[PDB]
């Protein structure tokens, strides 16, 4: 049996809202503001209090394609089908997190972030850690806990952290003034998988800790990020074009950006 | 509210209608499979 | 069981296992390609459909679905077992018991999933790039998976065509040898060699149309067979032959045409291939056919329908071949009725109970 | 039926369809030419005439016309079916019921007409350059057209001599 390198599988697919769509695009419809109702006066005109301005966000439903040429110990049809499904499960994971606008789903990091407390609708909110290189030196994890408690109590019913491996490394490297590992205290524990009472998703397409990078996200992505897709995978078992190489054609179409800008909060490693 | 409402389309993609009379109706067609066909006519008649 | 739990995690739980690569190509080259591989499956699949069964549930089997009768179902079912070693039957159950739909799912586009404990949890019907993921983590288990015996594989059958895959390619290419030999071959019935005064010399197109017209008119054809053919100076007629005339891979095709019939288990007498007389007079070879490769095959599938469909019922039902009023086994029925009918010592009711009669 | 109405207008309604070209040459080269093809038709056509029938109407069959007996009729009838896949029987009806004449029309000189709805309206007996145009737009339909089975053609038979050509 032919082996391959085992890549990361966690993909933000299982915590975001997966919607089977059949058309060319998926239009989510979110109001931007409140009703604005006031307490009425007993002798006043009292008319036209306000109306929420709605907004259509378009999931463009892009397509993803990989085209390998095939060029009896192991059987290529099953193996290449088990590799290209993995690559389509992994290459859309980068687009879900840091994809840009052109021909691919725009990830939640590329949505013009604004510091929380001055949060408006068109952006995502972040909280600063302190010094630019890493977590704060005096009190580590204060950035983590106020990232949790700067989101909103309705979305924190089912919210999760999104990191890569070597940011969860730097989280588990946090220790008290005796060096006793605030998260998973002993050297015998392991991954506790319940950071601050919330699950952790190790998604490798997140950036690592840098001068300004947003290496930790937290949110109810079921309301936040909408993955609209078509469930099938095209299989053109092509017997033409090149006699020498089969050149199988496999494509899945998928789209997605943020549906709710209040659900996702980011951790900026700066001041 | 303008994004909330979307138009209804027709049931079929319809086209401009063009004529069907083609002289195929009045000429004589043959069910043939070949690369050529050879009619056999008599330019003149025998001397009598 | 306990061994199975270890076996799963070796191949990979939750992921599809495909098995045979070429089973989509052996069908076109071995069942739509040669008549011997075609007739051998058609001889068996039309025999297992003809055998009656012994039990309600058979009312489903008589009319499974629209456009696919009782006899047409087992031709589709056994026709997948002989071709690819695996039989599949989807059941659609609007009702809880005895689901009123059966569908022979083709085994090219079906793949197994080993699951946790080694016994399967998923079957994946993959056409194009589109899947279905049938679920086996329940009690009714909506697909019966009939396996032919495979000693090396843990999830599929052996498909006798795979065992005859060399003898198919001999019989396909020896038959295509003689086709393209009759289509690419230049035999002449002679050659009029014209040397000339030199060692080489052409003849002018004036002389050459004279040479065609005396050959076209006076020498070729049945009606000019044997004209005495004056040859002047320079001309000469060398008659060519054709030294292998008959019999281009004639016995190696006929030996391979027997090994295909050997693998599916049909006798050479039933299918019509030539060969030495093994069986005598068709009372045996048809009786051998319904005893070595039909009724063992049919009692193995019917034992799986007796258990899969009983998972939809409350009470378990047996379902076996009739092995009675199947007219190829009449020589085993003459031989057993005349033995006990001539045994006059034991009384009348003592032999109705032996032959299978309702006693009186 | 409904498919037939569409089939007609493809070939051409009201115009004769001829079918086999060589059926006049397979007779001279395959039935007057070799003894094996000669005896094979004579072995069958003299066998179908010898078989009795079970029914009045058979009084017509026993004596169809002058100089052409009961056994001589089926030798002429089956002898056209084995040769050219088609059998023809003209009926002359001075009287309305049970017409007292039967004639095996040879299938070299007969041609069909598809007509409007695909099922035939005309049969054309063409000898020399002269035609007759029998009419099928009525109930008694004066020619029975016995077809051998032909899978590709819609109007004629297959004529086993064509398969052994």
């Amino acid at each position: 049996t032919i082996r391959g390198v085992l890549r990361s599988t966690a993909s933000l697919r299982q915590i975001a809202s997966v919607v089977n769509v059949e058309a060319t695009s998926f239009d989510v419809l979110v109001d931007k503001t409140d009703m604005g109702s006031g307490w009425a006066s007993e002798t006043a005109a009292l008319s036209e209090t306000a109306t929420p301005q709605i907004d259509r966000i378009t999931i463009p439903l892009h397509e993803l394609a990989a085209m390998p040429k095939a060029s009896s110990a192991f059987d290529i049809e099953t193996w290449l089908a088990n590799r290209i499904a993995d690559k389509f499960a992994r290459a859309e994971a980068a687009a879900f997190i840091s994809g840009d606008g052109v021909d691919k789903p725009t990830g939640f990091l590329t949505k013009t972030k604004v510091a929380n407390g001055a949060w408006a609708w068109g952006s995502l909110g972040y909280v600063a850690t302190g010094a630019a290189g890493d977590f704060a030196a005096v009190n580590a994890s204060d950035a983590v806990v106020d990232l949790v408690y700067a989101l909103g109590a309705e979305y924190r019913a089912n919210a999760s952290f999104v990191m890569n491996s070597k940011t969860a490394g730097a989280v588990r490297k946090m220790k008290d003034a005796d060096g006793r590992f605030l998260w998973a205290d002993s050297l015998a524990a392991g991954e506790p998988a319940r950071l601050m009472g919330y699950p952790v998703l190790i998604a490798e397409d997140m950036p690592d800790i840098a001068a300004n990078a947003y290496a930790i996200a937290f949110g109810d992505f079921g309301n936040g990020y909408t993955i609209a897709e078509r469930p099938d995978l095209r299989v053109l078992r092509d017997p033409f074009s090149a006699k020498p190489h089969v050149l199988f054609y496999a494509s899945k179409r998928v789209g997605g950006d943020v549906s709710d800008f209040a659900a996702i909060k980011l951790l900026k490693f700066a001041a | 509210g303008g994004y909330l409402v979307d138009p209804q389309t027709s049931e079929t993609i319809r086209g401009v209608l063009r004529s069907t009379a083609s002289l195929r109706q009045i000429a004589s067609v043959v069910n043939v499979e070949a690369t050529s066909f050879d009619v056999l006519v008599d330019k003149t008649d025998m001397g009598s | 069981s306990v061994t199975g739990r270890i076996v799963a995690m070796a191949s990979g739980a939750g992921r599809p296992v495909w098995g045979p690569r070429d089973t989509v190509s052996l069908m076109r080259t071995g069942f739509a390609g040669n008549p011997v591989g075609f007739r051998s499956v058609k001889l068996i699949a039309e025999a297992t459909a003809a055998v009656p069964l012994i039990c309600p549930v058979l009312d489903l089997l008589r009319r499974p679905n629209a456009g696919q009768g009782r006899a047409e179902l087992f031709e589709a079912l056994i026709g997948q077992i002989l071709l690819s070693g695996n039989g599949y039957l989807e059941a659609v159950c609007p009702e809880p018991g005895v689901p009123r739909e059966l569908h022979v799912l083709r085994s090219d586009r079906m793949a197994v999933v080993p699951g946790a404990d080694g016994w399967p949890v998923g079957y994946d019907y993959t056409v194009g790039g589109r899947k279905h993921r049938f679920d086996m983590t329940g009690h009714p288990d909506p697909i019966c998976h009939i396996k032919s015996f495979h000693p090396t594989d843990d999830h599929y059958g052996l498909s006798p065509m795979q065992a005859a895959a060399v003898a198919l390619d001999v019989h396909n290419a020896a038959s295509a040898w003689s086709k393209a030999l009759l289509d690419n071959a230049a035999r002449p019935s002679g050659a009029i060699i014209y040397k000339g005064a030199d060692g080489q010399g052409v003849l002018a197109p004036e002389q050459y149309e004279r040479l065609i017209f005396e050959m076209e008119t006076h020498h070729q054809g049945a009606r000019n067979a044997g004209r005495p053919m004056l040859l002047e100076g320079g001309l000469d007629w060398k008659p060519m032959g054709f030294s292998p005339s008959d019999m281009e891979f004639h016995e190696t095709k006929a030996a391979a045409a027997r090994e295909i019939a050997l693998a599916f288990g049909v006798p050479p007498m039933l299918i019509g291939i030539p060969g030495d007389a093994t069986y005598a007079n068709y009372a045996e070879a048809n009786r051998a056919f319904y005893r070595l490769t039909v009724l063992p095959l049919l009692t193995r599938v019917s034992a799986a329908l007796a258990w899969w469909l009983s998972g939809y019922l409350g009470a378990q039902i047996e379902l076996k071949p009739d092995l009675d009023q199947v007219p190829a086994l009449a020589v085993e029925r003459d031989q057993l009725w005349a033995r006990i009918g001539a045994a006059g010592f034991l009384s009348n009711s003592e032999k109705r109970v032996l032959l299978g009669l309702p006693p009186t």
